[PDB]
Parts: structure tokens; sequence; C-alpha cells
């Protein structure tokens, strides 16, 4: 296999910015390199072939360059429908190999996460399970960290997280960290708190409640 | 107009096989290789192989040698991809694709994608639990827990409340069932999450209240 390595894996730019994205092959591959664009939930749209030649319908602001082992995709003036993930691919040798994506996101001003906390519902306790949910609403950048504590005992495992995409109106992110435990174990403990750390906060922030 | 149509989504149990189809219209089917690429949830693109419909010749990724068979039916302009001995990592959207040069432009054509879910779980509707507010704006939502397979839809107030709504990407729990939360912000001054699971015909409107 030839490895295709892309860098950075993500980048924050703005409309009109000139964006440059690299792609490096573990072996010389001549000019046999393709670039794809893909939106979440949609198939890829081919952009470039033969390193520098555009596909039909691909706007001229997308330009390709490179030869041998170093390759580049250039967006001359970033337009709003260009925010997407971009894959290079070699086809000089089998198996055909892709690099990981280079996700292209919208830069904006720092936002602190609005932290809320929800307890397990009575409809769920009658069922025998317990789900506590810590919500992080409208923050930027994407990087964050949530940590759980029951009676100030730091929790490890049985907690999973999901992060939405950039909101279409304010480009912000939102996170849901879900901690799940037995109803038995839920009653067996008193106070529950989730600690939220985000560079838009001067110190850790914690929301908490006391039931069980 | 060139079009490639794929078979519908499927759920398979580990060790089974799946045969995905890709029907071509709008061009000479025997003149161009059909390529298959897959993308697991949240991951990148991986190449499976191609078949040349003119002669039925194939080339496969070595990572699948022995598990994947590609065939053609020229009479109905269809290419098939059969993946055998299914495992959990095989869970991905499978795409067929071809590339042509008419006029003078190279053009690429893609299928709509076929979701192949490999899981020992069985179809189950979700249980919707309210996330009630707790004292300037209030936040509330719904916890859609324990459904299989994907997807589940969530709307609020029968589609009237689109603003300030954040429905989270589902998470796969170790139990093989999916769960996602869906939240919304409202000033502290009714609200109903409409949840529908097509694979199990489960439709549950749940009103949230503090
Ligand atoms: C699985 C991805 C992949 O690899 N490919 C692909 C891309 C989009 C849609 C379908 C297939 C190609 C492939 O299989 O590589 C040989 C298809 C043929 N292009 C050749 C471009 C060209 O030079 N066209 C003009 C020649 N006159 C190279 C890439």
């Amino acid at each position: 296999d030839i490895q295709m390595t892309q860098s950075p894996s993500s980048l924050s730019a703005s409309v009109g910015d000139r964006v440059t994205i690299t792609c490096k092959a573990s072996q010389n591959v001549g000019t046999n390199v393709a670039w794809f664009q893909q939106k979440p939930g949609k198939a890829p749209k081919a952009l470039i072939y033969s390193a520098s030649y555009r596909y039909s319908g691909v706007p001229s602001r997308f330009s390709g360059s490179g030869s041998g082992t170093d390759f580049t995709l250039t967006i001359s003036s970033l337009q709003p429908e260009d925010f997407a993930t971009y894959y290079c691919q070699q086809y000089n040798s089998y198996p055909l190999t892709f690099g990981q994506g280079t996700k292209l996101e919208i830069k904006r001003t720092v936002a602190a996460p609005s932290v809320f906390i929800f307890p397990p519902s009575d409809e769920q306790l009658k069922s025998g399970t317990a789900s506590v949910v810590c919500l992080l609403n409208n923050f930027y950048p994407r990087e964050a960290k949530v940590q759980w504590k029951v009676d100030n005992a730091l929790q490890s495992g049985n907690s999973q997280e999901s992060v939405t995409e950039q909101d279409s109106k304010d480009s912000t992110y939102s996170l849901s960290s879900t901690l799940t435990l037995s109803k038995a174990d839920y009653e067996k403990h008193k106070v529950y708190a989730c600690e939220v750390t985000h560079q838009g906060l001067s110190s850790p922030v914690t929301k908490s409640f006391n039931r069980g | 107009q060139v079009q490639l149509v794929q078979s519908g989504a499927e759920v398979k149990k580990p060790g089974a096989s799946v045969k995905v189809s890709c029907k071509a219209s709008g061009y000479t089917f025997t003149n161009y290789d059909i390529n298959w690429v897959r993308q697991a949830p949240g991951q990148g693109l991986e190449w499976i192989g191609w078949i040349f419909p003119g002669e039925g010749s194939t080339k496969y990724n070595e990572k699948f040698k022995g598990r994947v068979t590609m065939t053609r039916d020229t009479s109905i302009s269809t290419a098939y991809m059969e993946l055998s001995r299914l495992r959990s990592d095989d869970t991905a959207v499978y795409y067929c694709a071809t590339e042509l040069v008419k006029d003078y432009y190279a053009m690429d054509y893609w299928g709509q994608g076929t979701l192949v879910t490999v899981s020992s779980a069985s179809t189950k509707g979700p249980s919707v639990f309210p996330l009630a507010p707790s004292s300037g704006t209030a936040a509330l939502g719904c916890l859609v827990k324990d459904y299989f397979p994907e997807p589940v839809t969530v709307s609020w107030n029968s589609g009237a409340l689109t603003s300030g709504v954040h429905t989270f990407p589902a998470v796969l729990q170790s139990s093989g069932l999916y769960s996602l939360s869906s939240v919304v912000t409202v000033p502290s001054s009714t609200y109903i999450c409409n949840v529908n699971h097509k694979p199990s015909n489960t439709k549950v409107d749940k009103r949230v209240e503090p």
C-alpha cells in the first residue's frame, strides 16, 4: 500500500480566505492523484484528476498542483458552499488509497459554552435505568472537555459524548455528554456534577444537582 | 442523463453476506469500469475494487481478498458487489461510481449510497424520555434511547419549532443499540418532540414539561 497523508486534518478559515491543503504519498506516484469534496451524508464530488485538471462543473477557484510525492489543492477565494472535507487519492498503483480527510470549517469569535445539566426522568427510573445528561450549548472552538463526578468521585467509562456540526446560523458547536448507570447505582449516590472546560472559560465551570 | 441507482439499505448479522447492486442508465454500460468505495460512520473513504462490464474482469483491494465478489449483468446494466463473512467494522455506506469523458470533460457519476449495518441486534423502537428544564433562557430536550437500526428522526411541535434546536449525532452503545439526545432552548417564560423510527414504525410524540 501507498500511504496518503493529509495535513492539517482540520482548518478554520473565513469566506474569501485563500486555503491551501497538502497531501503526501509514501512513494512517487507521478501525476496520478485525484482530489474529492464530500459533504456529510452525501457522496463525494470529484474535483481534480491528473493532479491539476478539473472535473466538469468544478469552479476555477479550485486548483490542483503537485508531482511525485508532494501535492496541493488550492481554493483561491473560499466561498460559503466550500466548507466541507477534502480527500486526495492516488491511482498510480493498487490498492487505490485515500488520505484521511481535511475538514474545512468556519472561523468565528470565541464563545463560552452554556452549561446545563439534566437528571434521569421518572419515566426512565420506573424502567430501571438511569441517564444523566450534561449539555454544552453554543461554543467555539470545537475543542472541549467534560468530566463527571458523583459525590466528587471522578467517573471513568459509562459516559459517551456526541458533538453536532457547526450551526447554520451562528457557526457554533454543541456537545452532549451522556452518563449511564444502574438505577441501583443511581440511588446509591447523592450529588452529581459535570465539569466543563473550554478555552472560552477562565476556569472550569460545573453544574450539579442532588437526588438519588 | 447518466444515473446510477443503488439497492436499498440492509442489516446483516456477523458472518452473513450482502449483495449490493448498482444499475446504470444514460451511457454505454460496457465501456467503463464501475468502482465501489465505502465510508464507515465518521471515517474516511476506502476503495473496494472495480469490475469492467465489457469483459467481467475485476480488481479488488487486497484487504478484502476472499470476501468480496463483483459481477455484472450487462442485459440489465447492473453491477453487483457481494461482501461475504460480514464483521462489525464492515458497517459503512457503500457507493458505486463511474467516470466518463464526453464532449471533452471528464465527469464522475455516483450512486446514492447503500447503508450496510452489521449487528447481532434486532429491530427495536426507541424509548423517549423528557429532559425537563431546571430553573434568562431555559433548556429542554428529549432523550431518544435504545433503538435499532438507524435512523431516527426528531422534530419539535410537529415541525413549527426549527429555531434553537440541536439534535445530536447518534451514539452506538456497547449493547448494540443506538441513542441520541435532542435539545432546544426557550426563554424561561407547550413543547412536544416528535420521534419516528421507520425501521420499527415507532412514532412517539412526547410533551416535555418541568
Ligand atoms: C475509486 C476512485 C477512483 O480511483 N477513480 C474514480 C473517481 C471518480 C468516479 C469513479 C472512479 C478513478 C480510477 O479508478 O483510477 C484509474 C477513475 C478514473 N480516473 C481517471 C481520470 C482521467 O484521466 N480521465 C480522462 C481520460 N481520457 C482516475 C480515478
